[PDB]
RNA sequence: CUAAGAAAUUCACGGCGGGCUUGAUGUCCGCGUCUACCUG
């Protein structure tokens, strides 16, 4: 339920409390009570779609409440 | 035909209760109910910069100027009192049994097939070669899973509370017993009946788990960590049920089913934790790789549906991710 | 090729514990129980501006300003009692053993070069050379910080413990030893003896750590200052909290630990002196500054890279140091 | 002397099974709180 950025790796996953991880320094910042999406490798960047909402760009771009997710994260897969 | 349950999940055997942690003096533990707790409390610390700094930012005017401003945490601990030594922990285990019937099925032919095979399982072998390995890991305490290294004397004695007293009572010392050998005693094999019985369904068994670890005046135990999900900043929360410092029901546990030996390229790397894709973190890697045909759901696909029964010895891998619980459906 | 792992972390050995802190006066040969505590007292105090000042506020009358307002605090304090003139510091020591196997790694080949690695170390060499540079640490009270700096007779007793009862007891001044000299006698080679098979995994040693120090009667101790939260800036807010466990004054567990791995004396700037922390990019925070810099090839993650991987093995006196970081612990990934 | 006047939303429900959050750390150092007072 967001719009992410151009990355357009897989089914990502996604969530928004984040904590910080120090052991294992290859991969930063590793995600809490992370919830699944699928956007089967859409061309842009705002297909999300948890449950509801795949189509209707105007919409999508009204459900600015919780987006703008960077992305870059623990995998090019795995959003914020 | 029988296909696949398309959405398959057990319930688990063998709860573990929750660990708590109390400390005395080691000649009194014959009366130890009234100890007091180990109590979580907060300190400050003051950290520097220890990390593999890149190939680019390695000026020398930049790293004395970010280690001149250091990272001032603020952790909580938990300490033995300074009069104590004796670390005691204490958790009870209840053994449910029924280990085939499942929670969710889809189909009705695949449930009573997959209770026909683990009828079968049980009505061959017992839970015997289930449970002298279960037996092992409440004897040698491995629940104690960082107070346990460099500790002078691990006593952990355990009863069977049928009533509200104790029907038989067991006293073991956890440095005899190894970390790696599956040995046979006498008190390991009234042990492992109990838990067979318990696992098999003949009756209703809980345990109460007492573990006295000798660690010495004022040194540091080890409780189980939190989360610190989102300045007022605080690192490394530990879990406390009612402010006396616990090990989590699913750590402690974890380490009752460290049991799987039967995995290739053992080395002699001692046994690792039961799990489909039978993995531990801490090794980094994954062993039981779904390349090799000894995995856990290339082998209850083998043995339900097209009825190759795998050796004894991947029968009592099988049985135990059972146990454990968990998803098993085509999520 | 191979590489370095991704996840490395090592556990610690020389578990300290927390210094507590007592006072008595002299004849210390029953201060087992009898001797209280130091308690953390507040008091009052009204400072001055006594700070640099800048180019800007150069005015007598903004300086008169800011005097005639002056600064109230409420900091902490602990005293000895007036009766008495001996500080007291109690900790136990527990040394671990099995120095080189780590906790977390993800390449198995680089685990084994590693324990390969160490293995070649400590069957070339044992661990009597970090065990003499420890026993120095825990011979002279270096872990008495600020405590110990005027002082009169510094007398260390160390008791090490099989069971209850005490195995062995040794009393040393830490005022014959000093603080920039390892120069072996015929006790700390008793103590090396007993830390190197501690670490070598060849059984269990515990040490009770008690250190005397006279400093006079009724004198101020310094325990560890905690740090106070970012609370309301108002007058009558503290300015300074001691550490403080069940009502004693007390070090930390790592104002401890960072007093007993002061052991490297390698660093190439050696135009000053002192043993400085054992540290990766060897450096102290009172200094500022930071020896052991990776400009220099002198550092320690360049070490362990040209040790395991390209087996370019440095100089003993390099060697040592390696080992000792080790023993610290951390985590080292990519 | 009113965007005044007017108005029944209702019935019933299985959220549920599983889990390792680990490793390490130096908080330092300096300080003037004064002057008074009728409780019947």
């Amino acid at each position: 339920t967001m719009s992410t950025a151009y990355i357009i790796f897989n089914s990502s996953v996604a969530a928004v409390v984040d904590t910080e991880i120090a052991n294992g320094a290859n991969v930063t910042f590793s995600t809490v009570t992370v919830k699944e999406e699928i956007n089967a490798n859409r061309d842009f960047n705002l297909v999300n779609a948890q449950n509801g909402k795949i189509s209707r760009a105007k919409r999508w771009g009204n459900e600015a409440s919780k987006c703008e997710y960077f992305g870059r994260e623990i995998n090019p897969t795995e959003f914020f | 035909i029988l296909s696949t349950a398309s959405v398959l999940a057990f319930e688990r055997k063998l709860d573990p209760s929750d660990a708590l942690m109390s400390a005395g003096a080691w000649a009194q533990r014959d009366a130890s109910q009234e100890w007091p707790a180990v109590t979580v409390r907060e300190k400050s610390v003051r950290g520097t910069i220890s990390n593999r700094l890149k190939t680019k930012d390695r000026d020398p005017a930049k790293l004395d100027a970010s280690i001149q401003s250091p990272n001032l945490q603020t952790v909580d601990v938990a300490n033995l009192p300074s009069d104590a030594d004796t670390l005691k922990v204490r958790f009870t285990l209840r053994v449910l049994g029924g280990a085939g019937t499942p929670s969710a099925c889809n189909d009705a032919a695949y449930r009573d097939k997959l209770l026909q095979t683990v009828a079968t399982y049980v009505n061959d072998q017992g839970f015997a070669e289930l449970a002298r390995r279960y037996a092992h890991n409440l004897a040698n305490a491995r629940f104690l899973w960082r107070n346990r290294v460099g500790a002078e004397a691990v006593e952990v004695r355990i009863n069977h509370i049928r009533q509200g007293e104790v029907a038989r009572a067991w006293r073991f010392d956890a440095l005899a017993i190894g970390l790696r050998d599956f040995k046979a005693d006498a008190e390991l094999d009234a042990l492992a009946e109990l838990i067979a019985s318990g696992l098999s369904g003949s009756g209703h068994v809980l345990l109460e788990v007492v573990a006295f670890a000798r660690i010495g005046d004022g040194q540091e135990v080890f409780p189980s960590q939190e989360l610190i999900l989102d300045k007022g900043q605080k690192s490394k929360t530990l879990y406390s049920v009612r402010d006396a410092a616990a090990i989590h029901s699913q750590k402690i546990g974890n380490a009752l089913r460290t049991i799987d030996t039967w995995y290739p390229d053992e080395d002699g790397l001692g046994p690792i934790a039961v799990e489909p894709y039978g993995s531990v973190t801490s090794q980094g890697k994954a062993y039981r790789q779904p390349k090799q045909k000894l995995d856990f759901y290339t082998l209850l696909d083998n043995w339900v549906l097209r009825d190759e029964a795998p050796a004894v010895e991947q029968q009592h891998y099988v049985i135990a991710n059972l146990i454990r619980g968990g998803v098993f459906g085509e999520a």
